[PDB]
């Protein structure tokens, strides 16, 4: 469903670069040349709400899309002294489904390098806010007896005595309904709580309050049971209404081809062999490559 | 005490043109020369025959 902040795509279409409903553009910069691919071609860089995009600005087909849940390090490099003005450069390190890429972005015209700052800022806002768009078990949600609300979140329905049909004897627990996510704590050792976001929900039906996950948190079917079913169907219908009105415009809580092969961070390596034990060092070491030895790789 | 070699004087401005290529500005220099009067270095005095 949502891939803009979960993958890293190359030669993306002119439509997938367009702002998703919940997405929103923040800052832009022209003439940002792309490097780590020596095409020597200019472009335009965009720091959106969920991902960073770069399109060639002359052949807008060739482009890059990097999600914020797939970046590890972002480094700004101020160099290239007096000969001209102090120009910056952006080094982004990315790891998607165990494959490490690195992209470099060179600001050609030294007259507008401010972009490289705001990105950093929003990236923090992307990581400090993951309870908005991700699924978590047994977190630190509950205060003394109440829920700790996110910034853009207020409770809708406050129901006591809502069971959980995934355990045996620690069930009876409160059920908080909010505009961003729905949570349930256990009211007895209140660290068995589940915080499901509307973004991860696929369909709320009955078989009993069955909630299915959207192929990202796996097929996690959650079952709850309440007092006589009047309030039950009431809660189900209001939950479906809130789900649809959210999916209309997502929130995301962010406050404020061979293309891949030319962007590997390792260098001609998209792999990680099976980590096996090492009797030489005593550490878990990556498997050695068909004849190589540790004391032969170490020396020069 | 000694009189200057010439009364003329120069005045030079060095400025910069901010351009897209060099946002810091290419440096240019232009000058103008003024002419000072004898009334600054001389006075009417007595003449001698030889």
């Amino acid at each position: 469903a949502l891939w803009e902040d979960r993958d890293v795509r190359f030669d993306v279409s002119s439509q997938q670069m367009k702002t998703r409903p919940g997405e929103v553009l923040i800052d832009c910069l022209d003439s940002v040349e792309d490097t780590k691919g020596n095409n020597g071609d200019r472009g335009r860089l965009l720091v959106t709400n969920l991902r960073i995009v770069w399109h060639s600005l002359a052949l807008p087909r060739v482009n890059l899309s990097i999600g914020y849940n797939c970046i590890l390090n972002i480094t700004t490099r101020t160099a290239n002294s007096k000969l001209r003005g102090q120009t910056e450069a952006l080094y982004v390190l990315t790891k998607c489904n165990s494959t490490r890429f690195e992209f470099i972005f060179t600001n050609l015209v030294p007259g507008s390098p401010r972009l490289y700052t705001s990105l950093i800022a929003v990236h923090r806002a992307y990581e400090t806010s993951k309870m908005y768009r991700d699924f978590k078990l047994r977190s630190a949600l509950i205060q003394n007896k109440q829920l700790r609300l996110l910034p853009q979140e207020n409770v809708y329905n406050k129901i006591n005595g809502v069971w959980n049909l995934s355990s045996d004897q620690g069930n009876l627990g409160t059920f908080f309904i909010t505009n961003v996510r729905i949570v349930w704590h256990a009211n007895m050792n209140d660290s068995f709580n589940v915080s499901i976001p509307y973004l991860q929900i696929r369909s709320v039906k009955i078989r009993a309050l069955v909630i299915e996950s959207s192929q990202q948190s796996g097929g996690y079917v959650l079952g709850f049971k309440i007092d006589p079913v009047e309030k039950l169907q009431e809660s189900v219908k209001e939950i479906n209404s809130l789900h649809k009105v959210y999916s209309a415009n997502p929130i995301f809580g962010v406050d404020y081809t061979d293309a891949f092969v030319a962007y590997f961070a390792d260098g001609n390596k998209q792999q990680d062999r099976e980590p096996v034990f090492s009797e030489e060092l005593g550490l878990a070491i990556e498997k050695l490559k068909d004849g190589f030895t540790l004391q032969g790789l170490w020396e020069v | 005490s000694y009189s200057p070699p010439e009364l003329e004087g120069n005045a030079v401005v060095s400025y910069s043109r901010p351009t897209e290529r060099n946002p810091d500005g290419i440096p240019r220099v232009s000058q103008c020369k003024f002419r000072l009067p004898l009334k600054l270095v001389c006075l009417p005095g007595q003449p001698s025959k030889t």
